[PDB]
C-alpha cells in the first residue's frame, strides 16, 4: 500500500480514506464533514482540498 | 474513494 497505516488525526488504523492524490490517511469522521461511509469518486484529504495556496 | 483497514486502536 502507498499511504499511512493509521488516521493522521487519531493514529488509529481503522478504515482510512486513501486520499486519491497523496498518502494521507484519515477516518471519514476525522474530516470536516463527517461521512457515514467511504466516498464515491475522487476524495481528497483536507491538505489537498485547499485551492488557494496561501503563499502570503 | 479508497479506504484501508490496518491497526485501529480497539485492542
Ligand atoms: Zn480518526
Ligand atoms: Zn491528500
Amino acid at each position: 500500500d502507498h499511504h499511512m497505516e493509521f488516521c493522521r488525526v487519531c493514529k488509529d488504523g481503522g478504515e482510512l480514506l486513501c486520499c486519491d492524490t497523496c498518502p494521507s490517511s484519515y477516518h471519514i469522521h476525522c474530516l470536516n464533514p463527517p461521512l457515514p461511509e467511504i466516498p464515491n469518486g475522487e476524495w481528497l484529504c483536507p491538505r489537498c482540498t485547499c485551492p488557494a495556496l496561501k503563499g502570503k | 474513494a479508497r479506504t484501508k483497514q490496518t491497526a485501529r486502536k480497539s485492542t
